[PDB]
């Protein structure tokens, strides 16, 4: 859980993805 | 997958002398297979978010990736590869009345019909007090709350009362 | 204690909303027929005969007795939850850690020269925290298991080790 | 290197020690490793003496 | 320590030594009733509810939570069947009249009609299997000294 | 309305639906009233114990060994022998027995009937 | 072992359709599944059930 | 197919009982009937491992099917018109089957039919 | 023969003229030197029992029973130096003293020729016995407890006296080979039966049977660790042996006579595992459970049938491995929590992890789980009961359903769930009782791959 | 899960009250005693207080359910039941 | 008498492997899922070539091996008997296992014992493929709760949840 | 070979020549191919390695032989000095049957994998062997008691002729 994660959570939003 | 199995299996027990009621109960079985399965694709996957606020949603990680497209892929063909694999160690049943030899696939097509229907009705906005159906099947089928509680009370209440004491 | 009137429709209202919650399960209706249970509880607001007050609660929660969900929705850490005490076999006792052999210790050595400042205060702070306990304990006994909190400045708490030091919900 | 010497000793070695073990001592033994006679089809020759069974006799003619 | 007289004596005749069981058990004398002389040897522990460990409110911070105890309140003669663990009692949402009628219900028709099932099986208007070499006698254990009495299947 | 939840030994009847505190009295809440001090007299001086820096060692039950007692010797000295006790007794004891006696018996009552007349089959049984 | 294979079928994918956990669902699917497999190996069909194995 | 019913919710005299039949002797409505011949001998089908419930008289479509198999190998896409020819066989075995099920079965109502005929004019 | 008797009673000057603190290793040293010298006794010939003099010969029984004893005798010696530490010296080697005399009468009974031989030492086991549960025990109701103890044997081993002289008076010698070669076939003379009752019935106080068994738990509970497991793991296996020696005269009287014995133990198998199922204190548990696997050998020896003595045996030494081994699991966390209720001390799991991993062995041994010998002894005995008939399946397979749950049932309860707040005592388990824990068991799955040592005779 | 931190509990938690339409913006206050000053009635206390129940993913005890009053005491008490400290 | 006989049986002999090297605790006690699972992987590669040889010919072996004990007329010996249904199988089991191994670490990638779990796995892994391949009765029942007793540890991993322990 | 043929009849194995007619490559050849250059020969090398140091330094071991002596039919009531001799003897022939019937019943076992689908009719004669030995088996030894005597097997076989003397009586009429 430490700095650096490319999963970065959000708060009532569209999690982020990736193209793979 | 499931048709190399499944559907051989449906189309074999119907295509025999079986118990009637037997197997009139895999049928019902296969539809109600396909209606648990859209109430896991419907509720789970085909909605709007449920969860609490803060959300984590992950799948990137490659070891989750790796694992389920390996088993994914497997499950694409499976069947295919054995069947034509294996020797033709079985009787195949060959000259199937067209009715029956449909139903592997009738019986679920139909089952998927009914069970969105009825999952998406909860999308309707009215409510109804709990058949007693419901609290009869979601309940385990009354089979926990009773068989689990009363011959467990009985010999462990033998073991004390009578028995040792 | 006195389980008053008040609380029980408090958690008449709160634990038929969680059935409830369960029934919709959808945001929309859930949203709705909070709202619409929420309006029959609040219009009747004004009973000066509180045995009606009883009298309405004593068929309400029989519905619910019906109403309620044969599996209702529980988050996994309460009780019944699919996640109660599931880090429970990883969470030790502090007083274990005493235990330890000196090689042991030696791998963590501020941290147990931390734990023997902790080990200081708890030692006479014991006897203040006792000291006030005895000099303000009610006659015949303690009423209710409610503890009063340390009066004096610069004492601790009474009986204060077992919850400060209780180990983490999340030991690993 | 990982993978290799992983195969050695985990993959090469042992069922060197597995061969030894059967083709010395478990198959010095009568009717511990007992196979299935290899099933031969009309028409089909077997090496140790070499003949060829009869070719299977002549269909009654079914076709689609 | 627990020297003599806190451990457990005879069942209570009057209220004086009913009293003092009370006070033995650290409760009053209206919630202690002893169970009936029924001879079994109950002695003069107390009757508790008969509630399983399960119907003890969780929140509640008990000195024994697994068990959900406190300290030296008297516990149930039979903790051992009412732990978390074995035989629960907590109330089942719908009556257990009503759960032992449908559970039976439904295995009696699921059975008994199986058996009318199999008093009428399904079958496809199909023949048997026209087996070759007098069905099959030889390479069925038959004795082969024992020549098979003709079987031959003809066409239709 | 749905008629009412029938309780029973193992499906006790829920504290929402007990009519008891719904109903109560101007004697009954009073009763409940020292019920927290009683268990906050057993609660007090047990974490006094409990959170002792000095206190190296077990916090013995009084409750927890008088269940021990009660369940291994305050029987005999407390049993009494009547009929229900007696009648159970015999039930339980030379019932089961007899019982069994009867049911083998007659199993090997009827096993060598069928042998010394030869009408059962051990061609293959050796190792007996 | 038709029968039981026919009533298992049912029982666990009727409290199927009712659940509301995940794991409670596809255990049932299991379950019934297992029911499938016996009403195979009931009719002789032995081969069959072991290829439902595999899938 | 329908004889369920015809057995059950019609009258079950007319249904021949798949436990039962054939009843009637072959000859008897078949004048000069040919006899099943079998072509592959009991030698060759035996040492084949083939399995007692496909020792029938397609087997013949079948044991060659394993001789393809064999060289198929690797390949599993190959014997694609012998397990066709094999199953067709069975094709038409199984058409048989029904022949000589409602060869009965067109026999025995007609016996009843005829019984009427033969006792109501007394 | 004598190279194990003498070194036995040789080693008892030892120990009382040893260093103050040295009893403890040089006793410890040599009682395992024993257990190798016996274990090259082990063994055994084809047919011909190894037969040694007049007053001493070994059976392919005797020999894994005599090994069973003198691999025994370093256990008690390890198990016991932690409550008699704070003891004086003389006390000490008093203790000791009793041990080895104990563990000599046990190789001297197995090893007996004749019967009266057999049968003197028989009874002097009780004499060591009776002094170890009443002065070293740790109670109160060791007092009545070695009453029961004592009384309970002394009531069938008398009547068992008068038989033996009966028989000698009347066939002459009572030597093994004698009275197996010159067997005559008994009759059903209502004399017989009580000539039959009188040459069983002291076996079967000896190797509790249902409603002959109440000194057992109050035997096991009250004694010492030292002599729990003696009493539990070799002395319950002396009736054992009794049988299989004495039922050569007792046929076919033994076919007629067997049902209300059959009947009492297969009923009473059922019954006293019930009890493990709702027992309070964690030895009585462990004490009832010896009942029901040593009931389920009465069943065996009563058949008289080539697979069930094989099974007899097999279950035998594995029980009385695995009840000491239980023992030694009770009593390593009793005096940490100095209290024998089970539920006193929950989640052991969590502060011990070892003990967790000593326990699970433990249980899945008493388990019968295949491939341990428990398994092979209870598997066996299945075979030849159900040949002798089909219904007793019933009875004997629900014997291992029961087992199952009590033998877990301490598991979950102790080592499993929540760790109990209040105890603070519990100190990370010394390496002896570690050590002790592997004596134990090792050996168990040792005896996996060689289950013709401890067949018995019908092998 | 990355470490939930105080800050991080009250900025979740006011943004919900602020949600809350009864509770209008401007009044919002660390230290709000909702009856005293927001007028809110007690009967919605027990509805807000599941509102957090999902907005962090635990249940409230009944117990100290009615006793969590303050929007500090809000943020106080989800400190402690997950040793929220940093 | 082909490397089929030969190679079928050392399959089982690879699981083993893991269990013997975490006994000796000199094993990785922080990259220990990854050894369990490649060496899963490699038992399932040499799984195939026993299959491979199958469907081409289609023979089926039993490999009585050490004689364990002999009981008068009864022969009780430690036989692996593979067959059509055994032949398969194992590659299957293998494949499944492997997959779930690599989804293993990425959900417990916190637990502390995820070395014993991965233990744990193989255990219950050795017990089946000597269940599905048992020709004798005997090692039959040995599987038959060798796994039963196996899914008792694994169902009550978490040892504290009462219910699991239920 | 180490065993005897004879005691163990291995009827010929009957192995197809490959003759494949698929143009792709036949992968098992391979497989059997690497395996024989990676596996086979290191281990025969070993082994042609120890059998040459086996064979430097011989030892012989000869089997045990115990000659014919009086059985308990002609031995003399009591005098169990006879009787020893004799139940040496009896029991000596007791494990010698005993592996007599293990030695069937491994051909019967054999014949299972070896016959494969042809199990059934192809070694009728292997099934008629072992139910001929099992059934003499039984009127030897079988019911004796797990307390089997020379003394019991003679006087459970006494019974039989007497029964069968007696059935030939009624046959004879
Ligand atoms: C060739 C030889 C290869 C190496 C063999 C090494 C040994 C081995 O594994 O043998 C396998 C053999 C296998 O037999 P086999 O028939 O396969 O023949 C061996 C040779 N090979 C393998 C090549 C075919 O089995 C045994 O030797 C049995 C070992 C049993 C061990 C028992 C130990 C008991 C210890 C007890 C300690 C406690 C005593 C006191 C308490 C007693 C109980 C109460
Ligand atoms: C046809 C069916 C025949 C009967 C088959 C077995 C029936 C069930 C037997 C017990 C099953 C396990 C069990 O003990 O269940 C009770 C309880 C768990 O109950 P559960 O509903 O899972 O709830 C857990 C908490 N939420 O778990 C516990 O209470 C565990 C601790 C106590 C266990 C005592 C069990 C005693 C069972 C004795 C049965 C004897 C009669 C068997 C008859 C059939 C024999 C084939
Ligand atoms: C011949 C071919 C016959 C083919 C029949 C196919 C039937 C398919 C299944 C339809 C009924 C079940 C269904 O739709 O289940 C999904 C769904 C779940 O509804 P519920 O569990 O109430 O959750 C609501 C949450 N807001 O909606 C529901 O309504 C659930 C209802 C629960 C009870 C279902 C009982 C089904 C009985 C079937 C016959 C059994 C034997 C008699
Ligand atoms: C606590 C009570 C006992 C517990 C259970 C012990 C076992 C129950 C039976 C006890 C029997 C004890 C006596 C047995 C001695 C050996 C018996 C023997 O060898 O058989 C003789 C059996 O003869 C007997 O009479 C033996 C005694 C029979 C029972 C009577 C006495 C025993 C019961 C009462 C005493 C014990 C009870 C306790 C009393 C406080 C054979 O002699 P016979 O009578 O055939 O002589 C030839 C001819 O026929 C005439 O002599
Ligand atoms: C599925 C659904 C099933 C069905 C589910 C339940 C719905 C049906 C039952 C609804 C309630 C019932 O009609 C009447 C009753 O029990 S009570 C009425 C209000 N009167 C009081 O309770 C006493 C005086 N008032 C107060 O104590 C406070 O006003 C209060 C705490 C209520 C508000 O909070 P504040 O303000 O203190
Ligand atoms: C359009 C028809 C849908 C249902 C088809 C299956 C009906 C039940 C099975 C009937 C045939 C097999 C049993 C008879 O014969």
């Amino acid at each position: 859980a430490g700095g650096g994660v490319h999963i970065e959570p959000r708060y009532r939003q569209f999690p982020q993805l990736t193209r793979s | 997958t499931g048709f190399y199995s499944k559907d051989l299996i449906i189309e074999a027990v119907n295509m025999s002398y079986t118990n009637a009621w037997a197997l009139l109960m895999t049928l019902i079985a296969t539809s109600l297979t396909a209606a648990y399965s859209t109430r896991i694709i419907f509720f789970a996957f085909l909605g709007k978010p449920r969860f609490p606020p803060l959300v984590l949603i992950n799948e990137n990680n490659p070891l989750l990736i790796n694992s389920i497209k390996r088993l994914l892929i497997g499950s694409i063909f499976a069947g295919f590869i054995i069947s034509n694999n294996i020797p033709p160690m079985t009787v195949p049943n060959t000259t199937m009345p067209l009715y029956m030899k449909m139903t592997a696939l009738i019986v679920t097509i139909m089952g998927f019909m009914l069970a969105l229907e009825l999952n998406n009705t909860t999308y309707y906005l009215k409510f109804k007090y709990p058949s007693q159906t419901y609290k009869f099947s979601n309940m385990l089928g009354y089979y926990p709350s009773i068989m689990h509680r009363l011959p467990t009370y009985h010999n462990l209440s033998m073991s004390q009362k009578s028995a040792s004491s | 204690a006195y389980l008053t009137h008040q609380q029980k429709v408090l958690r008449l209202y709160k634990r038929a909303l969680r059935h409830l919650e369960s029934w919709c399960v959808h945001r929309d209706k859930y949203r709705y027929f909070a709202c619409l249970m929420r309006a029959r509880f609040d219009e009747h607001k004004n009973e000066k005969d509180m045995v009606k007050a009883t009298q309405l609660l004593r068929q309400a929660e029989e519905e619910f007795w019906y109403g309620q969900h044969p599996q209702p929705y529980i988050f996994p850490e309460s009780p019944g939850g699919t996640s109660y005490e599931r880090y429970e076999c990883y969470k030790v006792p502090e007083w274990c850690l005493d235990d330890w052999h000196p090689s042991e210790k030696a791998m963590y050595p501020d941290y147990f020269a931390k734990r023997e400042q902790w080990k200081r205060l708890r030692r006479e702070s014991w006897e203040r925290e006792v000291k006030q306990l005895q000099e303000e304990t009610p006659p015949g006994g303690p009423r209710t298991e409610a503890l009063p909190p340390a009066r004096k400045e610069g004492d601790l708490p009474p009986l204060w080790w077992h919850i400060v030091t209780r180990p983490r919900e999340r030991p690993m | 290197y990982r993978h290799s010497i992983f195969a050695v000793t985990h993959v090469l070695i042992p069922v060197w020690i597995i061969h030894y073990y059967l083709k010395y001592h478990v198959t010095a033994k009568p009717y511990t490793v007992v196979e299935r006679k290899p099933r031969i089809f009309p028409g089909d020759t077997i090496l140790e003496t070499g003949e060829v069974i009869p070719l299977m006799k002549e269909f009654p003619d079914q076709h689609h | 320590h627990v020297t003599k007289d806190m451990f457990p004596g005879p069942y209570p005749k009057t209220p004086e030594e009913r009293a003092a069981a009370a006070k033995k058990y650290n409760m009053r004398v209206e919630d202690y009733e002893p169970y009936p002389d029924d001879g079994m040897g109950y002695g003069d522990y107390p009757k508790l509810p008969d509630r399983s460990q399960q119907e003890r409110d969780p929140w509640y911070d008990w000195d024994h939570p697994d068990l959900r105890l406190n300290w030296g309140e008297p516990i149930h003669w039979d903790l051992d069947m009412y732990i978390r663990n074995r035989v629960d009692t907590s109330p089942t949402p719908v009556s257990w009249n009503t759960m032992c009628k449908h559970l039976s219900g439904f295995v009696a028709f699921m059975l008994f009609m199986f058996w009318v099932g199999e008093i009428y099986p399904s079958y496809q208007p199909v023949g048997p299997k026209q087996y070759p070499y007098n069905d099959l006698y030889l390479e069925r254990g038959g004795d082969p000294t024992k020549e098979p009495e003709p079987v031959v299947h003809y066409e239709i | 309305s749905f008629p009412k939840y029938k309780p029973s030994r193992l499906a006790t009847l829920p504290a929402t639906l007990d009519p008891a505190e719904y109903d109560i009295s101007p004697e009954t809440r009073k009763a409940q009233a020292e019920r927290l001090a009683i268990r906050s007299r057993l609660k007090r001086e047990y974490l006094l114990q409990y959170n002792d820096p000095n206190r190296l060692g077990v916090i013995e039950d009084p409750a927890l060994i008088r269940w021990t007692y009660a369940r291994s010797a305050n029987i005999y000295p407390n049993f009494r022998p009547t009929p229900k006790t007696s009648l159970l007794g015999a039930l339980f004891g030379i019932g089961p027995l007899f019982f069994w006696y009867y049911v083998f018996k007659t199993d090997r009552d009827k096993k060598e009937k069928l042998i010394q007349e030869g009408k059962l089959d051990q061609t293959f049984n050796i190792s007996y | 072992t038709l029968c039981l294979g026919a009533i298992t079928t049912l029982f666990t994918a009727l409290c199927a359709i009712t659940q509301n956990d995940i794991k409670k669902i596809v255990a049932f699917s299991t379950s019934s599944q297992l029911g499938l497999m016996m009403v195979t190996i009931g009719i002789n069909q032995p081969h069959l059930a072991f290829l439902h194995i595999c899938m | 197919g329908a004889h369920l019913a015809r057995r059950y919710l019609g009258d079950a005299s007319k249904e021949p009982d798949p436990l039962r039949m054939p009843t009637f002797p072959p000859d008897y409505g078949f004048p000069e009937r040919k006899e099943r011949e079998m072509v592959a001998t009991q030698q060759e089908m035996n040492d084949a491992q083939l399995m007692l419930q496909q020792r029938d008289y397609c087997a013949h479509y079948l044991i060659q099917l394993l001789k393809c198999k064999r060289d198929s190998f690797p390949n599993f896409l190959a014997c694609k018109h012998e397990q066709h020819d094999w199953d067709y066989c069975e094709h038409l075995d199984y058409v048989k089957r029904m022949k000589e099920f409602e060869r009965e079965r067109r026999l025995l109502q007609r016996k009843k039919r005829r019984e009427q005929r033969e006792a109501e004019m007394a | 023969m004598l190279k194990i008797i003498i070194p036995t009673t040789m080693l008892l000057p030892m120990t009382w003229m040893s260093k103050h603190n040295m009893i403890w290793i040089n006793a410890t040293v040599h009682s395992l030197l024993i257990s190798l010298i016996s274990l090259s006794l082990l063994n055994q010939l084809g047919e011909n029992s190894l037969n040694f003099s007049l007053t001493f010969f070994s059976d392919s029984l005797s020999a894994p029973l005599l090994v069973l004893t003198t691999w025994l005798l370093p256990l008690m010696l390890m198990a016991s130096q932690s409550h008699l530490s704070k003891e004086t010296t003389t006390r000490k080697k008093l203790y000791i003293t009793m041990l080895i005399l104990l563990q000599l009468f046990l190789i001297m009974t197995f090893t007996a020729t004749e019967l009266i031989l057999f049968y003197i030492l028989f009874e002097a086991t009780l004499v060591p016995t009776l002094i170890i549960i009443t002065r070293w025990g740790n109670q109160t109701e060791r007092l009545n407890a070695g009453l029961y103890f004592l009384f309970y044997t002394l009531a069938g081993s008398l009547p068992l006296l008068v038989a033996l002289v009966y028989i000698q008076n009347t066939t002459g010698s009572l030597n093994f080979l004698i009275i197996h070669y010159w067997s005559h076939p008994l009759s059903n003379s209502w004399s017989n039966i009580f000539m039959w009752l009188a040459c069983i019935m002291a076996f079967m106080v000896k190797m509790p049977l249902y409603g002959l068994h109440l000194w057992l738990p109050k035997a096991h509970v009250e004694a010492p660790i030292a002599g729990s497991m003696v009493l539990a793991a070799v002395l319950l296996k002396l009736g054992g042996y009794g049988m299989m020696r004495i039922t050569t005269i007792l046929n076919p009287l033994t076919n007629y006579m067997a049902y209300p014995f059959l009947m009492l133990s297969m009923w009473g198998m059922i019954m006293t595992s019930s009890i493990c199922l709702r027992q309070t204190d964690l030895k009585s548990l462990i004490a009832y459970s010896s009942v029901s696997h040593m009931a389920l050998v009465i069943v065996a020896i009563m058949i008289q049938t080539p697979w069930s003595f094989m099974g007899a045996t097999a279950l035998m030494i594995a029980h009385g491995l695995t009840s000491s081994m239980l023992f030694c699991l009770a009593n390593t966390n009793y005096e940490r929590v100095h209290s024998r209720t089970m539920i006193l001390a929950r989640g052991l799991q969590t502060l011990l992890p070892l003990m967790a991993t000593w326990w699970l062995m433990a249980s899945l041994t008493n388990l019968a789980l295949p491939p341990s010998i428990n398994l092979i002894g209870e598997l066996f005995i299945i075979t030849a009961s159900f040949s002798w008939s089909n219904i007793t399946i019933i009875l004997m397979g629900m014997n291992m359903m029961i087992t199952a749950l009590y033998s877990l049932y301490m598991l979950i309860t102790t080592q499993r769930g929540k760790y109990t707040h209040h105890i603070n005592n519990i100190k990370a388990s010394f390496t002896r009782e570690n050590a002790l824990m592997a004596l134990h068991i090792l050996p168990l799955l040792l005896l996996t791959l060689n289950p013709k040592m401890i067949l018995g005779p019908l092998y | 899960a990355p470490p939930l931190t105080l800050e991080a509990i009250k900025d979740r938690v006011l943004y919900v009250l602020k949600l809350y339409d009864k509770i209008d913006p401007e009044k919002l206050s660390v230290n709000s005693h909702f009856m005293k000053d927001l007028g809110l009635d007690s009967l919605d206390q027990v509805e807000i207080i599941m509102a957090m129940e999902d907005e962090f993913g635990f249940e409230i005890p009944d117990i100290d359910a009615e006793k969590l009053m303050c929007p500090q005491e809000i943020v106080d008490y989800i400190a402690d039941k997950k040793d929220v400290y940093e | 008498m082909n490397p089929f006989a030969s190679l079928t049986l050392t399959t089982l002999i690879i699981l083993t492997i893991p269990i013997m090297m975490s006994n000796s605790n000199i094993y990785k006690t922080n990259l220990y899922p990854n050894y369990v699972k490649t060496t899963v992987s490699y038992a399932f590669t040499l799984s195939l070539v026993p299959l491979l040889m199958f469907m081409h010919t289609g023979q089926e072996m039993i490999i009585s091996n050490w004689h364990w004990m002999t009981l008068q007329t009864v022969e009780l010996s430690l036989s692996f008997k593979m067959d059509y249904f055994s032949v398969m199988f194992i590659p299957v089991a293998l494949f499944v296992t492997w997959s779930i191994m690599e989804f293993s670490m990425w959900y417990m990638h916190s637990d502390p014992f995820i070395n014993r779990f991965f233990k744990y796995l193989v255990l219950f892994l050795i017990t089946m493929m000597i269940l599905v391949t048992a020709n004798n009765l005997f090692q039959l029942f040995i599987g038959w709760e060798g796994v039963g007793i196996m899914s008792f540890l694994l169902i009550g991993w978490w040892h504290g949840r009462t219910d699991a322990n239920t | 070979d180490s065993w005897d043929k004879d005691v163990y009849p291995e009827p010929p194995r009957r192995t197809p020549a490959p003759a494949p007619q698929t143009s792709l490559p036949n992968p098992v050849t391979y497989l059997t191919k690497i395996f024989d250059l990676l596996v086979d020969r290191p281990v025969t090398l070993a082994r042609e390695f120890i059998e040459q140091q086996h064979a430097k330094n011989r030892y012989y071991y000869y089997h045990r032989e115990f000659r014919r002596v009086p059985d308990i039919t002609e031995c003399e009531e009591k005098d169990i000095l006879c009787m020893f001799e004799a139940e040496m003897q009896w029991r000596r022939d007791y494990k010698v049957d005993q592996e007599i019937v293990n030695i069937i019943q491994e051909r019967l076992k054999a014949c299972q994998q070896r016959e494969g689908e042809s199990y059934r009719q192809n070694c009728a004669k292997e099934l008629e062997q072992f139910t001929q030995v099992s059934k003499a088996f039984q009127d030897r030894y079988s019911d004796l008691g797990a307390h089997y005597s020379a003394r019991k097997c003679l006087a459970k076989q006494k019974q039989r002729m007497l029964a069968e003397r007696k059935a030939a009586k009624e046959a004879a009429a």
